[PDB]
């Protein structure tokens, strides 16, 4: 268990249950102590978070070119915040808020983390990425970080093999049920969480 | 007795022998106890679809000589008695009037010791205002003998004072158009007995028995059996002075021939005098059977008194012989029950109880049934005959012969007898009888008037409203009982048309009522019946509305998460007239868009252009809120309509101020930019966009909140009227009018009372008027607070902040910037 001590953690529209800031600091500490490192956030809907936190990140089909398949996370929680919501309304047409998740990997996987200035998910970057990771896409036991779009914010792609080795825990950053679609207000980010949200230094050159 | 549908019909066409009456009694007076004695005696049973008991049918048979005493037209020796159920407390005033309005007679139950209580007294003057003839029964006589052990003269004087206080109320409030309606024991309009032990008698009952032993017509015999009449035992002479020649006291007739025999049995049995009881029982001819010959104490006394003077027979006697039939009563209650001309073709048909004229059926309430979630209309035919399949004009509250508002020309699926808990279909039903109807619950909320005449006005309407102005949050104490509560709420909302159970966005289970008390009883039934599970109920909360005061300071802009879609809009207030029109069905969502626009344009000054660009109403797709399409040449605009509408439904259900429904809010979509590929204009993208833009526009249109306001009608004696104003002047109440009843000293004060000031109102009004006040409030209008909801200190802001915290929201109300596009 990597969720720390407390009640049963569940995901709701009212917010994550039994997940204070203090419990996060504990779980984060216990994670570092076991050789794990924080690499970013992952915004998604309630049922998904549940599956990830309690079942683990597992590979699945996704709408994109096969060479870019993998788990998608972002260093800046504001970016991942935009995906923390239902992507499709229910029968009546409700679109409820989601949850922000924190992704941790074994430090042993850090040698596989690289970065690039090029925009990802584009054929114009595939070559450079394949150069850095030292093999043809898709990503495997490695990860790539680069602008989600031209001039946009950074994103990180965890090759599924590496993504299935993550340990994900809830974030103390709450989604807003009365403002679904709104942008993350930086003042809603617990100063204590911001302190533990520093990202590792990624390689700009291949191994 | 078991009756066939043929027998009932044959019994229902003889209206002259029907007794429409209710029982006016305090619950702690054995109201249900005397009622039980009646149903176990005269209760009619039929020789699948069950309903909530609302009325009971009783059968009573009498002799040819008895029928000759009835001072009203009669036909035959059979009598149908409709015992219409009454509320369990005065507080349920609205339905207290409902029962009384469909009745003609009243059995007023009064206590022996305590006499007439404040409640029964208040209900009585209401019944008298409805022109209901009362007959009295002094219950709890058992207590006077066993506990108090009073003498025969003490008990008599006790009855004399009790009857005295009753006629004080009667002669005072009973309208002079009915003649002397006062009750006199000597005239068989007053009975005495104990509901508990199940015995009761009238002066007429003992008069009949001694009538032979004195070779005397019971007329002058029952005349003697009360008041100052004395039968000197030594001289065997009847006298009018309470002393003999030597100045010795004489026992009065009532104490001698009526009370003595009863006092004898009470003493013989309760003292276990085994040798007296047999002798005492024989001369009264009370024969015990097998098991009964061994009984002792109260066990024996109960049997002996039940066989000596059966309770139901004394009551049935007064009911049949002294209570007005539909024919006799409708003659003087018609003008009062008709909201139109007195010489109208229909009003006249009501006075004559004419079964041939246009139908005039009254619907007093809607009764829950086992046939799905449908309700069965309950009422009384005041004119014409109701038939199965017959097409009738269902005229609701707002209905007026002029307009076609609140009118539904539908057909009666089936007409049925309300046999207490069961249903019995019949072909038709002549005027004068109580009946139930099938297939009207979707046209009549609770009350209304059925008519077959295109020129007949509604009958005296009883003001009601489904508007949930108060609500609470239900929550199981044990997380495993969740399914039991979920089904409990689904059950609760079905037992009452005016109860609302829904789920807020947060997922909370909400129960909303029409008033403090109405919501109180519902939370009880839920935690004891529908669910039966320990519940955690939050304090009661008043329901508010969010609205705008002007047009948005500027255009509201908001883009989708994918940054490819944008919605430009602007909010503006909607005229109260219009919002009222929408709430009143005039401006209808399911109405043709062209026909509807003509109305809004001609009758409300709307640009017919905009009125045809209405995309939807809200919330629930019919509220007093509108989305108007004012875009120009937007490609694929229609392919997002379903989403935009959906968003508006949620945005109007819970506003940006503090989660409360919107009211009178017009949203004008000014412009839209969409991605070319429909893969990026799905619900997931548009819904939030529209939702947020609406919030931004709302917050820019000078936000305001509206509070619900009651209209309270209070009946109160002149003396205690001062206590009414005393309470209203600290509840922000505003007096509308103060009318006085012509003859009586009864006043009818009407005033507006903010719902958030009505909590415990009846309790305070009770004390201030000594219990003489008869409250009756219904939702009237919404009132916009002047104060700024965005200001935490202002009266509006105070409410807002308190609510926001209570909901766990950010204490401060969001600025339009939060929902506006983050540029
Ligand atoms: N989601 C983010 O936090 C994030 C961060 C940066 C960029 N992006 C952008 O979003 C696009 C993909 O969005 P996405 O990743 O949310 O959708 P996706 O199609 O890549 O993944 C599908 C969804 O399945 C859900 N899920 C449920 N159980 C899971 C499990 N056990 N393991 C893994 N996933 C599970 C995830 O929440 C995820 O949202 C990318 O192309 C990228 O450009 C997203």
């Amino acid at each position: 268990a990597f969720l720390g001590d407390g009640g049963d953690v569940s995901f709701s529209t009212r917010g994550t249950q039994n997940w204070t800031v203090e419990r996060l600091l504990q779980a984060h500490r216990q994670l570092e102590e076991r050789g794990y490192v924080f690499v970013g956030y992952h915004g998604t809907f309630l049922e998904a978070a549940q599956s990830i936190v309690f079942g683990g990140v597992r590979a699945r089909s996704q709408d994109l070119d096969a060479i870019w398949r993998g788990f998608y996370i972002a260093g800046d929680p504001a970016l991942a915040y935009g995906y923390a919501q239902d992507q499709e309304p229910d029968a009546r047409g409700r679109i409820r808020n989601g949850a922000l998740l924190r992704v941790y990997v074994p430090r042993s996987s850090l040698p596989g983390f690289y970065r690039t200035s090029l925009t990802l998910a584009a054929p114009e970057a595939a070559g450079e990425v394949e150069r850095l990771i030292g093999h043809p896409l898709p990503l495997r036991l490695d990860a790539i970080t680069g602008p989600e779009e031209e001039g946009g914010r950074l994103e990180t792609i965890l090759g599924w093999p590496l993504a299935e080795r993550t340990v994900v825990i809830p974030s103390a950053i709450p989604t807003d049920p009365r403002n679904v679609g709104g942008d993350l207000d930086p003042s809603s980010i617990p100063d204590k969480e911001q302190a533990i949200s520093a990202l590792p230094d990624y390689a700009s050159q291949p191994g | 007795v078991a009756f066939t549908v043929d027998q009932m019909r044959s019994l229902m066409d003889k209206v002259t022998n029907v007794r429409n009456m209710s029982v006016i009694a305090h619950v702690d007076h054995g109201k249900s106890t005397l009622t039980d004695s009646l149903v176990q005696r005269a209760g009619i049973i039929s020789a699948g679809i069950t309903i909530k008991s609302t009325a009971i049918s009783l059968y009573s048979e009498m002799s040819d000589e008895d029928v000759k005493e009835i001072k009203q037209k009669t036909d035959g020796n059979s009598f149908l008695i409709n015992l219409i159920d009454s509320p369990g407390h005065v507080d349920f005033s609205s339905e207290v009037t409902a029962a009384l309005r469909v009745t003609d007679g009243a059995l007023v139950v009064v206590d022996t010791i305590e006499g007439v209580c404040v409640q029964t007294e208040t209900v009585l003057r209401q019944a008298l205002g409805e022109r209901i003839k009362p007959v009295v029964v002094i219950n709890k006589v058992d207590r006077a003998l066993l506990e108090l052990q009073v003498s025969k003269e003490d008990l008599y004087q006790t009855f004399a004072r009790t009857v005295e206080s009753v006629n004080v109320i009667v002669s005072t409030y009973a309208d002079e158009v009915l003649g002397d309606v006062q009750v006199y024991p000597a005239r068989g309009t007053v009975a005495f007995g104990s509901g508990l032990h199940g015995w009761a008698f009238t002066i007429r009952q003992f008069a009949t028995r001694y009538a032979k032993k004195f070779g005397v017509d019971k007329a002058k015999m029952m005349d003697r059996l009360w008041g100052d009449s004395f039968f000197n035992p030594k001289t065997k002479k009847w006298t009018n002075k309470d002393t003999d020649a030597e100045g010795k006291p004489l026992e009065r007739a009532f104490n001698m021939f009526i009370l003595d025999p009863i006092f004898r049995l009470f003493t013989a049995i309760m003292n276990f005098k085994k040798d007296e009881i047999p002798v005492l029982l024989e001369k009264l001819e009370i024969v015990l059977k097998g098991d009964e010959k061994d009984l002792e104490g109260k066990a024996l006394l109960k049997v002996v008194m039940r066989k000596f003077l059966p309770a139901a027979d004394a009551l049935l006697e007064m009911i049949v012989l002294h209570l007005p039939s539909p024919v006799t009563a409708q003659a003087y209650r018609a003008e009062q029950l008709y909201e139109g001309p007195a010489d109208d073709a229909n009003c006249i048909a009501i006075k004559n109880c004419d079964p041939k004229a246009d139908l005039m059926l009254y619907v007093s309430k809607m009764v829950p049934t086992s046939d799905k979630g449908r309700f069965y209309a309950f009422g009384r035919v005041f004119a014409g005959t109701v038939k199965s399949g017959q097409k009738v004009r269902i005229q609701g509250p707002n209905y007026v012969p002029g307009k076609k508002d609140d009118l539904f020309i539908k057909a009666i699926q089936r007409v049925v007898l309300m046999m207490g808990r069961f249903v019995e279909p019949i072909d038709d039903c002549p005027a004068g009888n109580i009946i139930g109807l099938v297939g009207i619950d979707q046209f009549l909320l609770k009350t209304g008037t059925l008519t077959t005449s295109e020129t007949a006005h509604n009958m005296k309407v009883m003001k009601f409203s489904v508007s949930p102005v108060v609500q609470v949050a239900v929550e199981v104490k044990n997380a495993n009982d969740l399914p039991k509560l979920v089904e409990g709420l689904k059950r609760l909302s079905k037992s009452d048309p005016c109860v609302l159970t829904y789920m807020s966005e947060s997922g909370e289970h909400i129960v909303a009522g029409t008033g403090e008390l109405h919501l109180e009883i519902c939370l009880q039934d839920l935690e004891h019946d529908h669910a039966g599970v320990p519940l955690k109920i939050s304090p009661p909360v008043v329901a508010y509305r969010e609205t705008v005061e002007s047009e948005s300071s500027q255009t509201a802009l908001s883009k989708s998460p994918n940054k490819h879609n944008r919605i430009y809009l602007k909010a503006e207030p909607i005229d109260e007239e219009v919002s009222l029109a929408i709430e009143n069905g005039i401006i209808n969502p399911r109405d043709d868009f062209k026909a509807r626009a003509r109305i809004m344009a001609d009758d409300y000054g709307w640009d017919v252009t905009d009125a045809r660009k209405i995309w939807c109403f809200g919330p629930d797709g019919n509220g007093p809120n509108l989305v108007i399409d004012q875009t120009k040449a937007v490609q694929y605009l229609h392919e997002i309509k379903d989403s935009v509408v959906a968003a508006f439904q949620w945005a109007t259900k819970e506003g940006p101020i503090f989660g409360e429904e919107m009211r009178s809010v017009r949203v004008n979509i000014l412009d839209v930019t969409l991605h070319a590929d429909a893969i990026h204009r799905g619900g997931g993208q548009i819904i939030p966009t529209m939702r947020r833009a609406t919030y931004a526009g709302f917050l820019l249109a000078d936000p305001k909140i509206q509070e619900p306001v009651f209209l309270v009608e209070i009946q109160c004696p002149e003396q205690a009227v001062g206590g009414i104003y005393s309470v209203l002047n600290k509840k922000r109440g505003q007096v509308v009018s103060e009318e006085q009843r012509p003859g009586t000293p009864l006043f009818t004060v009407k005033a507006y009372l903010p719902v958030n000031e009505s909590f415990g109102f009846t309790g305070e009004l009770r004390q201030a008027t000594g219990g003489q006040a008869f409250p009756q409030m219904v939702f009237d209008h919404w009132s916009t607070l002047g104060s700024d909801p965005l200001d935490p200190t202002s009266k509006a802001g105070e409410i807002v902040l308190a609510a926001r915290k209570r909901h766990g929201m950010k204490e401060e109300v969001p600025g339009w910037q939060e929902y506006y596009d983050k540029l």
